[PDB]
RNA sequence: AAACUUUCAACAACGGAUCUCUUGGUUCUGGCAUCGAUGAAGAACGCAGCGAAAUGCGAUAAGUAAUGUGAAUUGCAGAAAAUCAUCGAAUCUUUGAACGCACAUUGCGCCCGCCGGUAUUCCGGCGGGCAUGCCUGUUCGAGCGUCAU
RNA sequence: GUGUGAAUACAAACCAUGAAAGUGUGGCCUAUCGAUCCUUUAGUCCCUCGAAAUUUGAGGCUAGAGGUGCCAGAAAAGUUAC
RNA sequence: AUUAACGAGAUUCCCACUGUCCCUAUCUACUAUCUAGCGAAACCACAGCCAAGGGAACGGGCUUGGCAAAAUCAGCGGGGAAAGAAGACCCUGUUGAGCUUGACUCUAGUUUGACAUUGUGAAAA
RNA sequence: GCGAUGGCCAGAAAGUGGUGUUGACGCAAUGUGAUUUCUGCCCAGUGCUCUGAAUGUCAAAGUGAAGAAAUUCAACCAAGC
RNA sequence: GUCCCACCCAUACCCCGCCCUCAGGGUAGAAACGAUGCCCUGAGGAGUAGGCGGCCGUGGAGGUCAGUGACGAAGCCUAGGGCGUGAGCCCGGGUCGAACGGCCUCUAGUGCAGAUCUUGGUGGUAGUAGCAAAUACUUCAAUGAGAACUUGAAGGACCGAAGUGGGGAAAGGUUCCAUGUGAACAGCGGUUGGACAUGGGUUAGUCGAUCCUAAGCCAUAGGGAAGUUCCGUUUCAAAGGGGC
RNA sequence: UUAACUGAACGUGGGCAUUCGAAUGUAUCGACACUAGUGGGCCAUUUUUGGUAAGCAGAACUGGCGAUGCGGGAUGAACCG
RNA sequence: AGACUAAUCGAACCAUCUAGUAGCUGGUUACCGCCGAAGUUUCCCUCAGGAUAGCAGUGUCGACCUUCAGUUUUAUGAGGU
RNA sequence: CCGGGACCGAGGACCGCGCUCUGCAAGGAUGCUGGCGUAAUGGUCACCAGCGACCCGUCUUGAAACACGGACCAAGGAGUCAAGGUUUUGCGCGAGUGUUUGGGUGUAAAACCCGCACGCGUAAUGAAAGUGAACGUAGGUGAGAGCUUCGGCGCAUCAUCGACCGAUCCUGAUGUAUUCGGAUGGAUUUGAGUAGGAGCGUUAAGCCUUGGACCCGAAAGAUGGUGAACUAUGCUUGGAUAGG
RNA sequence: CCUAGUAACGGCGAGUGAAGCGGCAACAGCUCAAAUUUGAAAGCUGGCUUCGGCCCGCGUUGUAAUUUGGAGAGGAUGCUUUGGGCGAGGCUCCUUCUGAGUUCCCUGGAACGGGACGCCACAGAGGGUGAGAGCCCCGUAUAGUUGGAAGCCAAGCCUGUGUAAAGCUCCUUCGACGAGUCGAGUAGUUUGGGAAUGCUGCUCAAAAUGGGAGGUAAAUUUCUUCUAAAGCUAAAUACCGGCCAGAGACCGAUAGCGCACAAGUAGAGUGAUCGAAAGAUGAAAAGCACUUUGAAAAGAGGGUUAAAUAGCACGUGAAAUUGUUGAAAGGGAAGCGCUUGUGACCAGACUUGCGCCCGGCGGAUCAUCCGGUGUUCUCACCGGUGCACUCCGCCGGGCUCAGGCCA
């Protein structure tokens, strides 16, 4: 029953929601227990990073068209071009992403290269120590100061474009020749208008006939 | 706390300031909005006029991201200028070179043209624009280039 | 004036409040994943030198083996550890999903083997067995369902 | 000083009537009436059907109508001497 | 409608009979009573003499009068608007329930039609 | 009311059940209530029962028409009335 | 009835003291002040429902008081005091035996006369109602601290064979027997007891159960049911026993 | 708006007081925010309406009781103070 | 006979949903200080209840502006008791 | 102008108005004297006396009520917590603000540190497509605290006339994919807008909603189980009922 | 976490209500059907076996190898790839072991209290011991160490070898891909899902660039995105039910679980079920020997103890209610307020303190000066001086001032 000037009240609390309150007293607890998690799982992967490489992805919406973010592993093509084989990636740390596709030369590239720079600083130790192959790490620099997390050492390193810009004026470019704004009504039209003015071409066309 | 609630200075004295005559019963008058059209009408038609009925049509399955349109005005497009830069530029230390503004980058999609703007040329790269605001930046002597 | 009633005080009663205590609850957090036809959970009945209960145990019955510790247990008695810890070897009555058929009966059977009574057949004692659904395999079969000689 | 019903003066227009001035926004004045939801009409180079078009269909925006007489507006028969 | 027989059924009268009564009296046993022993409960704001007045219009208390002397036993049924039991009569509640119906809304069952189960023939325009 | 391919009834269903180890002198459902003497008139109403045409009403399925199709419109109807 | 004089007293009026509230001022070249203090002045004070402010008290937490205490903490009793308007606070005396308090913050399961409130305890009633159906007891003796209701003897009585007799079924479970007995119970007593305590007592080929089937219940084969399970009991089943 | 600067409305500039244009009071002016209880009333003077009337029922103004003690009316919610 | 179905019957008993809902009855716990009501308006299946306005408290803020007034006087309107 | 009596003595150096001016009765009591120095005064308790005094809580117009609850005492006993909202306090930062989903770290549920995103705010309006806020020193007029060089400058805020943005109605330019576009200026219109940002987080209080929701209280309704030892009816198998 | 109390649903009332993106935690990928091994069923269960194999059976109505759409199959092409065994060393696990007062004095029954003097501390967590104990005892901190089992990981070594199998680079061609299933209609239920979100019943019933989806029903034309009707798979997530463990601004015997106890017990009900009350002597039983009266229970003495009014009706021991003793009142209630009176019983105040003269006693600073320190830099302190017409204190006398109660 309102009294008074109230915002309308709809808190839905007419189920028994005493039945399902999750408190979180164990918020700490469960953070210890993680780090735990984290550096049991580390030591296990004694000298590998303790995650997988992952790819750079342009996030999907017109909402966050403009950033860029780590995405689940690179495709197909992306390793063939880099040089390493499909098999070979996920067993040195790489991620591997069967149903993502290539669309666009930029990510292509970006992502070839990257893959690129984290073969050069890959260290391969042969499978046996007394017989290393060709394609091992030969002892001698096999020995460096490594890193452990390549979400920081790969990650993201301008997830947005730069936001400012000098240029040296009478590089100034010249305006679309009717205005930015009219410019956008009349591709706002045209999109509203090709169907009708298709059908009405289409029409006067066979007019004749 | 509760030592510092009305209820401690009502111990003592009957009815705890519910009144003798009306009593603090269960629900008068009933729960939550009972009675809107009703023994409530006279509530709900001074305050919220508008609660009942529909207006406008519906939109099944409303993404809210194809909205995604934030306006920033050219009174705080300089404001997106880091401070020293902007400070040189406000000073006079350039006039030889302009600044370019992505508002995609700074987080915005239309330049809106609420403010003033010093007589100092910038471009400015927006999805979208207003006519005082493309007016505004061509009289400052800059230009605003769509770029989606 | 006593008695009686009432009031006040001291002491004594009745009762178990108050204070203090707490081998108990309650709540949160952390670790762990391990019941049963190789018979579980649960139930019954028994077991101690002197126990009714609780706890423990199962006719090896307040427990046996084994390992560790190292001198008790204790209410009395007794004796030459322990009502100790641990626990990997055993025992584990009648039951119970409960399994020969039953069961409101300590009821009634069948099979194998041994030991006695003159005994393959009856009686007695002892031991081991006899539920259902389904799977794989084995063997023995049924059907003009069907194939050759 | 909320609705509803009524009512009063003026502005936008384009009409009626009188040579005019003027009068006329229903009945000389005081009564003669009706929300939300739904539905049906009227209105336009109007908006939407959200991958893109065309045509049906549907949904919106503005103004009326279908009614609540318990008339600020539930959808509603009795009996109990058990 | 009548009806023999039957009836711890309802009703009127008659004979007999009697304490139902005129109109009460008397007797017996067991209580009550007193004693030894044993030993509750209901109930209880505080309590307990009235008259009138006023007052929530019927006072134990208030006002004004009458009055008024310890502690007690057996009876008693005027009063305590005495004790039971949050009135069952009546009304209210946007509280029920049992039952009824041509109340509103449904429903088991049932009836009929269609599709499927459902195949193989012939004949009739 | 019923002659078993049934009547009345039970069941969530059933290769289910009761009546039924039954068969009209039986089973089932009602009313009145020994014997005697009688039990009159009324079928408009509500029921029950019987016929559904010269008659009207109708769903799903099916048929025809229009449509680009969704659909719309027409005829046809079993029971029930 | 009218007129006159004096007198009596309300928490009202007037003067004074004090409390609080409200209002208005003063107070730093600080010899200065719980400045949230002090000093000066004026007015005002009813109150249910209700609002606000300030304070008192309780359990627990942080800090602090170099806090109190077996030479006596807490609690409890007190016709012994002091302070505060008040809730309350402090002290004296007694009892007692192990913890506790003040100050500032923090915190709450924080303050009772009621709710036919809850649990527990205890009154008046009150030595009161009452312990009166079933005919009934008496004498002597023994026992014993104690005898109407223990026992022996005698007398007087009742049940009067559809019994107050003698045995069983259900049900009970040791109540049966012996010995002993303080309390409790036997609505009086009690030496007595179906009570209490310590020990004993139930012997079957023939009496029953066990065997048989009845009404009926539960399986099986099958069929239902999401399923717990329902029907089914001979039914749409390849369902057994006799000899050499 | 008028025939027109001729009016209407709003102003610029200048002037008024040798006296801001009745009385009394000012023991309080205005705006805002949030919210309690209440939404059974009853009594009295005067004016009344219905009723034979009622310690009856219903209204207007004001004052009271409710919410209030104190003196008086012996006794009292409202009367007098 | 609405009888009986374990002292329970116009729908047994047990546990749970369940602390079911109640515009209705009862109760609702220290002190002091200051302020201090309403039973009326409109709407409501509203009439033992709500919302709404009023009455009340608290907190402020504004120049507390030289204004305000349940009053008189003067001047000037209205009324049909 | 003279007497007679009662109650009272607030304040605490001077300061001031003054007078009858070596002083005073003038901004509040001093002087002299006596008895006692303790239960004498005074306090507490018990009782008598004069006057006064109905039983509390509650509902109610009205209670001491012949209205209800209360025999008595001890202990327990009723506006809580969470989320959301709002206004007002106190804080931090401020066109920003919010570390604690998470990560790092640790003397390990604490404290400390980190940042991407995100929420709220910074822009509204319309059903929507969409469009989207300066003529003026961010306007003019009247007030307006406070400053002022005394001429005016004018905060907050109020009233008022304007300007800008969105929507709705009008028109309706240059143009043209000839059916699209919508310039310009005009509305008795309209918006929770602009017109030199105030918000975000947090703390405390009142209030609101949902929750058991201040505490206790229905008649009912539903789900799942347990009973025919009473009783009802029936089936199977038994038993019993003088004399006339 | 946010999206978001949003889109949407709703007698559009009450009320209800997701998802994509985005940040993070955790990350892991895979195998069947659909192919002829066809130059050799190459596969598997069971039994026997020296270990080499044998036999039966399953299975061609298909058990192995290959392939799973990310492809693959077939060809080229040149490179590349692989099996076993140790294993220092480290992390685990079990096990042995851990510093310092019981020193002196007082109180006490008992120091674990108070005072004095010491010590240890990577240990001053906790508990016990006759009262608050770091050093009396168990434990507590720290990495170590005694002995042992061998659970894991692992630097690096030792040693087979390309018939076979495996990856990559290019390619004309080929490229099998799940049916009463999808989908459609209708009915019911459900959802935020709205001309129908999922599920199910019934009816109809597919196709091969086909099919599903693309949140408004339909026809037509495009586009995008995946590839159903077969299957497996850590982690981050829920949960205090089970077994262990650590904690708390929680409760403290009417509280906290119903249960701190022989509690799901005693007891009730035919049954399903219902379901309590009940902790504390003392450090230690030292739990009262013995005498006496009594039939006994018990009493009176006496004893134990720090204490028996701590005596198994046991810590403390309130109120209601009761008994005795003492005081008092009472002519149909009592209680209570204001005010005296009587009686009883009491708290305070006072019994001095200030000054000034006159004597006695004692002391050594009292002014001043010198030096050294401090400090507020001019005010003190400490030493040396002083040395009695100073200064201080204590007695005796006199005087002054004030100070209690009632007048
Ligand atoms: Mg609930
Ligand atoms: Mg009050
Ligand atoms: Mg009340
Ligand atoms: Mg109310
Ligand atoms: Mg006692
Ligand atoms: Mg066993
Ligand atoms: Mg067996
Ligand atoms: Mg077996
Ligand atoms: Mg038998
Ligand atoms: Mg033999
Ligand atoms: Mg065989
Ligand atoms: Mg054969
Ligand atoms: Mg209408
Ligand atoms: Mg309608
Ligand atoms: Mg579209
Ligand atoms: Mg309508
Ligand atoms: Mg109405
Ligand atoms: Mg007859
Ligand atoms: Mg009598
Ligand atoms: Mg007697
Ligand atoms: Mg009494
Ligand atoms: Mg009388
Ligand atoms: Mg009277
Ligand atoms: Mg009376
Ligand atoms: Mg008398
Ligand atoms: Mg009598
Ligand atoms: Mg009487
Ligand atoms: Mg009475
Ligand atoms: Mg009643
Ligand atoms: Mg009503
Ligand atoms: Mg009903
Ligand atoms: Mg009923
Ligand atoms: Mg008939
Ligand atoms: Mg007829
Ligand atoms: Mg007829
Ligand atoms: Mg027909
Ligand atoms: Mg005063
Ligand atoms: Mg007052
Ligand atoms: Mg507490
Ligand atoms: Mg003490
Ligand atoms: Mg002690
Ligand atoms: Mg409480
Ligand atoms: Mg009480
Ligand atoms: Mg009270
Ligand atoms: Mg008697
Ligand atoms: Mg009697
Ligand atoms: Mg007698
Ligand atoms: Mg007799
Ligand atoms: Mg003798
Ligand atoms: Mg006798
Ligand atoms: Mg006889
Ligand atoms: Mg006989
Ligand atoms: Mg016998
Ligand atoms: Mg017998
Ligand atoms: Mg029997
Ligand atoms: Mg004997
Ligand atoms: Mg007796
Ligand atoms: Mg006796
Ligand atoms: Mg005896
Ligand atoms: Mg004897
Ligand atoms: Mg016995
Ligand atoms: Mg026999
Ligand atoms: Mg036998
Ligand atoms: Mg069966
Ligand atoms: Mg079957
Ligand atoms: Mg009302
Ligand atoms: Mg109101
Ligand atoms: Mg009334
Ligand atoms: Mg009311
Ligand atoms: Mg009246
Ligand atoms: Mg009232
Ligand atoms: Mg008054
Ligand atoms: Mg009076
Ligand atoms: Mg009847
Ligand atoms: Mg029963
Ligand atoms: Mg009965
Ligand atoms: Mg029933
Ligand atoms: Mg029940
Ligand atoms: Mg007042
Ligand atoms: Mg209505
Ligand atoms: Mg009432
Ligand atoms: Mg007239
Ligand atoms: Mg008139
Ligand atoms: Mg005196
Ligand atoms: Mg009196
Ligand atoms: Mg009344
Ligand atoms: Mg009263
Ligand atoms: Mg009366
Ligand atoms: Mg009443
Ligand atoms: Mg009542
Ligand atoms: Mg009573
Ligand atoms: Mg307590
Ligand atoms: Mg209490
Ligand atoms: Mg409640
Ligand atoms: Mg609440
Ligand atoms: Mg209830
Ligand atoms: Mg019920
Ligand atoms: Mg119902
Ligand atoms: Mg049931
Ligand atoms: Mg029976
Ligand atoms: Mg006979
Ligand atoms: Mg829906
Ligand atoms: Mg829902
Ligand atoms: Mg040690
Ligand atoms: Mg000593
Ligand atoms: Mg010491
Ligand atoms: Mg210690
Ligand atoms: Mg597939
Ligand atoms: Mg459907
Ligand atoms: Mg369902
Ligand atoms: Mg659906
Ligand atoms: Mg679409
Ligand atoms: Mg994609
Ligand atoms: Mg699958
Ligand atoms: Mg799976
Ligand atoms: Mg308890
Ligand atoms: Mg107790
Ligand atoms: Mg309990
Ligand atoms: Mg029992
Ligand atoms: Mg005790
Ligand atoms: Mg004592
Ligand atoms: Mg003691
Ligand atoms: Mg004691
Ligand atoms: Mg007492
Ligand atoms: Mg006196």
């Amino acid at each position: 029953a309102i009294k008074h000037n109230q915002q309308i009240p709809n808190n839905h609390f007419r189920k028994h929601w005493q039945r399902r309150v999750r408190c979180h007293f164990d918020q700490p607890g469960k953070k210890v227990t993680r780090r735990l998690a984290r550096r049991a799982k580390a030591a296990a992967l004694a000298p590998r990073p303790v995650d997988k490489l992952r790819p750079i992805v342009r996030c999907p919406t017109v909402k966050y068209n403009r950033r860029t973010r780590l995405g689940r592993g690179f495709t197909l093509e992306e390793l063939k071009a880099a040089g390493i084989p499909r098999l070979l990636a996920p067993t040195i740390g790489i991620a591997v992403d069967h149903r993502r596709k290539n669309l666009s030369e930029e990510s292509l590239a970006a992502n070839v290269q990257r893959l690129k720079d984290y073969k050069a600083r890959l260290i391969l130790f042969p499978r046996k120590s007394n017989k290393p192959k060709k394609a091992d790490t030969p002892k001698d620099q096999q020995t460096a100061e490594t890193t452990t997390s390549l979400r920081t050492s790969f990650g993201v390193e301008q997830p947005l474009a730069p936001g400012f810009t000098e240029i040296s004026k009478s590089e100034i470019p010249a305006g679309i020749e009717g205005g930015a704004y009219r410019a956008l009504r009349k591709a706002r039209s045209d999109a509203r208008l090709v169907g009708v003015r298709e059908k009405r071409a289409k029409e006067k066309a066979e007019a004749e006939a | 706390p509760t030592r510092f609630s009305k209820t401690r200075k009502h111990r003592g004295h009957v009815s705890a300031g519910k009144g003798r005559v009306g009593k603090h019963r269960k629900h008068p008058g009933g729960r939550g909005m009972a009675g809107g059209q009703h023994h409530h009408r006279t509530n709900l038609d001074k305050y919220h006029p508008g609660y009942f009925g529909k207006v406008g049509m519906r939109h099944f399955h409303l993404l809210r991201n194809h909205y995604w349109r934030p306006s920033i005005n050219i009174d705080k497009l300089w404001s997106l200028v880091p401070s020293d830069v902007r400070e040189q530029y406000l000073s006079g230390q350039k006039k030889d070179t302009a600044p370019v503004i992505d508002l995609l980058s700074h987080g915005y999609a239309k330049l809106l043209g609420k403010g003033r703007l010093p007589e100092i040329p910038v471009v400015v790269r927006a999805r979208y624009v207003s006519a005082e605001a493309e007016r505004k930046v061509k009289e400052a002597g800059g230009v605003v280039e769509l770029v989606a």
